[PDB]
Formats: structure tokens, C-alpha cells, sequence
């Protein structure tokens, strides 16, 4: 795979169509499951640990799905789905790695959630610090995540895991 | 040789098999119950408790309990 | 009170029509992860300070399974997460705490097999450890997830609370 | 060290706040900014680090860095 430093919402479609990385590179999910519009930074160093970064956003709009049911009269962003985008955008990476296989989520140490992601907001940010990269049977990923709003860090989680397998 | 008690200690806990289980000569994949994970965190499990980085390719050649113990004997010393 | 809940009644959760008018919600579908809580009690569960047993039905028609992924159908690990989430506050509320529902986190998650659609059934089983009742009501479990009766994920240290305002 | 920096300690870290800022007389929630979860997450971490259990309605009243010490050192220092 020909990597590029960043991608579209058109790029991210792709990939679930599984046309952006051929079709032996894993699948980000379709809408409603992909939790991100755009991948605005990815390098094989830099991060936390100069392992990797990667840094994603999604527009935020009162209209999106998940406001309406989570809760009724009470919206705010399902917590699950900005950790999911966290696990998706370390699988994605592993990717554009040029790793083949479908994508699986194998876990996450300690995540907290602190602060809250309302209609009213502009943007959700996601960052990925990558620790490790384990090119074995199984492709995994290990890394840090934090997610933010407007410039606000609400969300931590220690050693995403996830794995391309065959 | 604390090694060979302490890595099949490890081993038990990593792959959830009983102590019992654990002979020297046994295969992770094909006599235990270890899948492509098992065995990833396995290794990063003997990594972490001995203090000792090795490649992902000097790793998918530890395939048995022997593997794993003569491994890090010479790793040790 | 009851120990179990049937579907409308988790319908009726989600519209803030079955605990009181300050009890916490459930979420609505589609974010709603269970079709039914089958046990509930205040002793019990692995640390006998409470337990929550529920169920979800699989079939191939369920939202998820269409986009995640195309080609490719598994149940999203998120959302098996999300579910256990959603038992610990329900949990809180029907020991009768009033706010709204937040998760605030987890310790450690570790999926080990998967879900896909040929499944029949998951099971989750929630094991309360401590309930703090402040400002801030906050419920601390151990969570299991289960498919035609075979584990595939833990959770431990599932953080929950309900808050006013 | 003693109980009173301890305290100190775990109340900078779970507020995230150095020292300088703990001062005696500081309040967890009108001076060092804590919400609703902080001052579970700080009360909880100080039975841990004090292996000692402060019931609800006792930690209700530990609102201040001097109400902490004063709680340790009460029980039983
Ligand atoms: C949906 C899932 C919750 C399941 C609960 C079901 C009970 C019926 C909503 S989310 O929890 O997923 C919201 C996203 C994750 N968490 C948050 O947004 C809350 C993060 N924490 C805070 O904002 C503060 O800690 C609060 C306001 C809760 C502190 O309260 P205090 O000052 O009174
Ligand atoms: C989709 C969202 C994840 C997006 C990340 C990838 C983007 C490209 C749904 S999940 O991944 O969350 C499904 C969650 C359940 N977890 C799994 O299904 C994998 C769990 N682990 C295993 O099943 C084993 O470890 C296996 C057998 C697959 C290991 O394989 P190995 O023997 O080679």
C-alpha cells in the first residue's frame, strides 16, 4: 500500500468497501460503526513513544444517529463508540502498515471517560500513540488513545490492542 | 534454575492450562489450548516478566515449553 | 420490586417511564444492547455484593452486523462493552439511586472469541464489587460476555454512575 | 514520610495538581477544582493507599486537604 499522511471521508468509505488498501488489507466498518469523517495525521514515528501517531476527527451534529437514542431527551456521545474509533484507528494503521487480514479488536487496559461529548459540540479529536507494532501468525497493535472536544482531553485509554488476523 | 519453574508458571497463566498440564516437551498450539493471541501475549508475558526484548521472528520459533525455556536460559546467561 | 425485565420494559427504561421520573434511562435502540435482564439480586455474583444476568438474541438482520463489516459480519466488541455499561447503571437505578447514567470507564477488557450472526444467543453476567452512594452514585463491577454459553470477553473494573445536573 | 505528605501526594496526582497547590486549607472542589468524580476517585484512593475503609457518609465530610489528614491521623494514624 502506497501511504499517504492523511484521508478523506471518501478514503474512509473506501476502506469499507475494502478498496483503499486492496482487498487482503483489513476494513474500517461502514456507517453506522465508523466513528470517524477523516484521518488528519499518520507517521511510522513521532508519538508518545516514536512509534507511531495517528490523529483522527469527526464532525460533530446534532443529527447524528447516536444523540437520539443515547439518551432520549439526554443526548450525549455513547463513550463505546469514541473507544471504538480508537480501535479502529489502530487497526486502520496497522493497514497502512501494509498489514493483511481482517480487523479485531483484542482488548484495552484502564480507559476513563471524564468529560462528555454534547450536539452543541464542533469536533471530536482522536489520538493514537503507538508502543508497539508484533508482525507475527497474528498483525497487533498496541497503543495509548485520548480523545477530545474542541481542544478538551475527555477521554484515556492504555494499551488498545487490536489484531489483523487470517 | 528459578528459569524453567518461573517460565512454566508464566506459561500456565498465559494460556489458562493447569500446572499439571505444563510438561517440557508440550506445544502451545497444538497439546494447550493457545490461538494466534495466546501465544503474542505469551511471549510479551515473558518479555515483561524477565526484562528481555526479542524480535517477533526469534519469537514464532518458541512453539513448545522447551522452546521458551531454552530460550531464555541463554538470554539469562 | 422485580428481578427481571422483559423487552417493553427496557422500552419503557429508555423512555424514563419505568424506574421514577429521576431514575437513570436506558439507552434506546439502537444503542440498546439487551432484550431482556433475567436476574437481578442485591447478594450474589463472585464478591456476593450483587449480580446482574441478561440477554440479547442474535440475528443476521441486526444493524451492526450489515456495516461491521461489509463481507465480513461480527458483533462489535464496543457494543458487548456498552451492554455491561448499561446493566451497571440499570443496576443503580433499580436499587432506586436517581440521575442521569454515564459510564466513566473500565480496567482491563479482553476479547477472546467472537460473535457472528449464525449465533443464537449472548449472555451477559455482571459481578458488583462496591456501590458508592455520593453527589456522584457510582457502581464498581466485574463483567462477563458470553455466546451459546462460551466466555469471550471480561471486563473488570466497569465504572458507572448517575449525577444530577 | 509522614501521613500529612502521603496525603499530599495523592491528592496532587488525582487532581492533577503538584504540590505547591495542596496547601492545608485548599478545598478538593472550590480551590483545586474536583468534580463529582474526583472526590470518589480521591477518597477511594486514599483507603487504598492507607488500607483503611472510610464509610459514605464519612467521606462526604473529607472535603479539604487538613479534613484528609485529620481523617488519616484519626484513623488510626
Ligand atoms: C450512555 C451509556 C451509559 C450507560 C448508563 C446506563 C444507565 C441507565 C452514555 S455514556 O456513558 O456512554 C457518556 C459518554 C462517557 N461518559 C461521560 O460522558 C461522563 C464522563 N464524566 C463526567 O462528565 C463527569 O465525571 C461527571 C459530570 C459525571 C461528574 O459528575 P459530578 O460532578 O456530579
Ligand atoms: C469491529 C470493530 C474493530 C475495528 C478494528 C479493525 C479496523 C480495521 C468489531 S470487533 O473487532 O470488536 C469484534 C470484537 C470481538 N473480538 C474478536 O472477534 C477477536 C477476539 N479474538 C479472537 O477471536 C482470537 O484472538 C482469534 C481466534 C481471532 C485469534 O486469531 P489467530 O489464531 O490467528
Amino acid at each position: 500500500v502506497d501511504k499517504r499522511e492523511s484521508y478523506t471521508k471518501e478514503d474512509l468509505l473506501a476502506s469499507g468497501r475494502g478498496e483503499l488498501f486492496g482487498a487482503k488489507g483489513p476494513q474500517l466498518p461502514a456507517p453506522n460503526m465508523l466513528m470517524m469523517d477523516r484521518v488528519v495525521k499518520m507517521t511510522e514515528t513521532g508519538g508518545n513513544f516514536d512509534k507511531g501517531y495517528v490523529e483522527a476527527e469527526l464532525d460533530i451534529n446534532p443529527d447524528l444517529w447516536f444523540f437520539g437514542c443515547h439518551f432520549i431527551g439526554d443526548p450525549v456521545m455513547p463513550g463505546c463508540l469514541g473507544l471504538d474509533a480508537m480501535w479502529q484507528l489502530v487497526g486502520f494503521y496497522l493497514g497502512w502498515l501494509g498489514g493483511e487480514g481482517k480487523g479485531r479488536a483484542l482488548g484495552v487496559g484502564e480507559v476513563k471517560f471524564t468529560g462528555q461529548v454534547l450536539p452543541t459540540a464542533k469536533k471530536v479529536t482522536y489520538r493514537i500513540h503507538f508502543k508497539r507494532i508484533v508482525n507475527r501468525r497474528l498483525i497487533m497493535g498496541l497503543a495509548d488513545g485520548e480523545v477530545l472536544v474542541d481542544g478538551r482531553l475527555i477521554y484515556t485509554a492504555s494499551d488498545l490492542k487490536v489484531g489483523l488476523f487470517q | 534454575s528459578t528459569i524453567e519453574e518461573r517460565v512454566k508458571k508464566i506459561i500456565g497463566e498465559q494460556l489458562g492450562v493447569k500446572q499439571e498440564e505444563v510438561t517440557n516437551n508440550a506445544s502451545f498450539v497444538e497439546d494447550l489450548g493457545a490461538d494466534s493471541l495466546d501465544t503474542v501475549e505469551l511471549v510479551m508475558a515473558l518479555e515483561e516478566e524477565f526484562d528481555t526484548e526479542i524480535p517477533d521472528e526469534e519469537a514464532e520459533k518458541i512453539t513448545t515449553v522447551q522452546a521458551a525455556i531454552d530460550y531464555i536460559n541463554g538470554h539469562q546467561a
